[PDB]
């Protein structure tokens, strides 16, 4: 399962 | 989905406050709790993803998360009259990281204690038109519970907690009025009210 | 002694056209499903055998993740763009590497959190996974940002979470 | 900051609506609310960036557009009572971690023929409660309204106040019994009894009203309801 960045920076 | 027990609770300033929340996910999903005061939009409380059960959040929050019975309670060592609000819990599943999903929520009513209860019944006259009477119940304890019409052309409001903040007092007060004929003060008002009130 | 790895990364395009993302998967050093963004059709295929069998809802799925990952690259390397006072008259590149190694015993030994840019170390999770290692000017902020939101606890969630599991599944079926 | 618009819009069956949603500091995550009793909040749209869409819990009758990385969009083509909510908007950097609008209130009539405009009375302050309580209490009361969708506000020498003010939550059925009865609101304002005595203050409550817009349809015998601000004034006494 690949995973979501969800996260900026 | 998010299951909130109650819809309606109500404590005492100054006491201990917890909020349940239980969730239907076997997979743990991400946990949250979110704050709305009156008139405004959602404020994030607190959160949860990984790690430490046991998470703080702003404002004295607390929120201890149980993979045992998949639980998410919500902790306030304190309440004060500020924090009355509608608290809501909300999850995220794995893989759906953001997209929220949020339970009924809670609204938390907090009575606040009062000192000094004379409780009292006054009728107010209209500024213009002179006749047009308004019966005031106020300077009650939150105790006492204020009910609703049993007539419908006699109109009742509930309770309501207005703050000086200058004085430091907070006081309770109910509205009632009528356009009939015949309607007095303790013709009004008269559901499971204290006898030692002015008139 | 098994591991598992996912490299994603975004390349930014030259004069004006919107940039190349493309996601590979691997599993005990080999490829089992890959993504590109200027193919024809842009979605994950599985490049093993073992994996064909899986439902279509899962494809969907990962299909959505990948798209996605495309804006948030895409959002990512405007800020990058930003953070290194770059002109847009150029081509940059930004890589992110999220895997997970696991022991003989099945339980994860060591979790894996790396973004680079430019051929460069950017920010790397610790093996702790709960603090970060950044180099330059532009990663300490980051750091910051990511010490304010959890960022360590998020990506743990997912390392000693699904990465595990998902990792056992795939081992199933070879 | 996020930014909703419009705060607050009176609507008929069948009518477009057009809700707005801007954000100052280019978040990628954007969200589309409702908040309905005994529902909590549901989800009607979210998008993870600009030109795209995603469906929430409910989506029906609720169609959205994500023009740019900043603004969001919820249209509505078909317009129902069952669409009379409060609706929110959201944007997040991160999974779960939202940042909440200011608020939408909609609603939606079927009707308009029962669109009253509130009418607004201040009662002046017992003498009985200020030679007792050294207080006085004013008291607000809009009546006859329809639909439940005003804003009370106290506003003392011409300037608007918070303290010492109870409104209630939400106005109540003057028929409780009908469903589309009309409202009636009420609240307090308390100040010092010497406050009220001095006679060169000036107390006034005033009722936001938001019923027909300009582009609404009316023919009737009764002064068109439209969205008005109605009020009520009275002076300081000595007595």
């Amino acid at each position: 399962q690949p995973a979501e960045g969800g996260f900026q920076l | 989905s998010v299951t909130q027990p109650d819809a309606r609770v109500t404590v005492s300033e100054g006491a201990s406050l917890q909020l349940r929340c239980k969730y239907s996910y076997s997979a743990t999903p991400y946990l949250f709790w979110y704050v709305q005061y009156p008139r405004q939009g959602l404020q994030m409380l607190l959160k949860y993803y990984s790690g430490d059960p046991v998470v703080q959040g702003v404002n004295g929050f607390e929120a201890e998360f149980s993979k045992s019975d998949s639980s998410f309670h919500l902790r306030k060592a304190s309440v004060h009259w500020s924090d009355s609000a509608v608290y809501f819990c909300a999850v995220s599943a794995k893989g759906t990281g953001s997209k929220l999903s949020f339970g009924k929520g809670a609204k938390l009513t907090v009575s606040p204690n009062i000192q000094n209860p004379d409780p009292a019944v006054y009728q107010l006259r209209d500024s213009k038109s002179s006749d047009k009477s308004v019966c005031l119940f106020t300077d009650f304890d939150s105790q006492t519970n204020v009910s609703q019409s049993k007539d419908s052309d006699v109109y009742i409001t509930d309770k309501c907690v207005l703050d000086m903040r200058s004085m430091d007092f907070k006081s309770n007060s109910a509205v009632a009025w009528s356009n009939k004929s015949d309607f007095a003060c303790a013709n009004a008002f008269n559901n499971s009210i204290i006898p030692e009130d002015t008139f | 002694p098994h591991s598992m790895r996912y490299y994603e990364t975004a390349t930014s395009r030259r004069g004006l056209g919107e940039p190349r993302y493309t996601s590979v998967g691997y599993v005990d050093d080999k490829e089992f499903v890959r993504f590109d963004s200027d193919a024809e059709n842009p979605r994950y295929e599985p490049q093993v055998p073992w994996m064909e069998q899986e439902g279509p809802e899962y494809w969907e799925r990962i299909t959505q993740i990948a798209k996605g990952q495309e804006q948030w690259f895409r959002v990512n390397l405007r800020t990058l763009l930003g953070y290194y006072n770059q002109s847009a008259g150029g081509t940059h590149t930004l890589q992110w590497m999220y895997g997970c190694d696991v022991g003989s015993d099945g339980r994860l030994l060591r979790g894996y959190e790396q973004f680079a840019y430019d051929g460069c170390d950017y920010i790397a999770l610790n093996e702790d996974l709960r603090t970060w290692t950044a180099a330059d000017m532009a990663a300490q902020i980051t750091r910051r940002k990511w010490e304010q939101a959890g960022a360590a606890e998020y990506y743990r969630a997912y390392l000693e979470g699904e990465c595990v599991e998902w990792l056992h599944r795939y081992l199933k079926n070879g | 900051a996020v930014t909703q618009s419009p705060r607050n819009k009176v609507t008929v069956t069948g009518g477009n609506v057009t809700l707005s949603c801007r954000q100052t500091n280019s978040h990628n995550y954007m969200y589309w609310y409702r908040q309905d009793t005994g529902h909590g909040l549901r989800l009607i749209h979210y998008s993870y960036g600009a030109g795209n869409l995603q469906i929430g819990d409910v989506p029906d009758g609720y169609k959205a557009t994500r023009t740019t990385q900043e603004d969001f969009f919820l249209l509505l083509e078909l317009a129902s009572p069952s669409q009379t909510s409060l609706y929110f908007c959201a944007s997040s950097d991160a999974p779960g971690q939202l940042y909440f609008g200011e608020g939408s209130k909609l609603t939606v009539l079927e009707d308009l023929k029962n669109v009253f405009p509130p009418e607004v009375a201040v009662f002046e302050p017992s003498e009985a409660e200020i030679s007792h309580t050294q207080k006085a209490t004013l008291v607000c009361l809009a009546t006859g309204f329809y639909p439940d969708h005003v804003e009370l506000s106290w506003w003392v020498n011409g300037k608007e106040v918070h303290s010492g003010v109870c409104t209630d939550p939400q106005p109540l059925k003057e028929q409780p019994a009908l469903n589309d009865s009309r409202y009636a609101l009420s609240s307090r304002l308390r100040v010092s009894a010497t406050f009220w005595q001095n006679p060169r203050n000036h107390f006034r409550c005033q009722v936001q009203f938001y019923g027909l817009s300009e582009n609404d349809e009316w023919t009737q015998d009764r002064a068109k309801p439209v969205t008005q601000i109605v009020s009520a004034e009275a002076w300081g006494r000595a007595d």
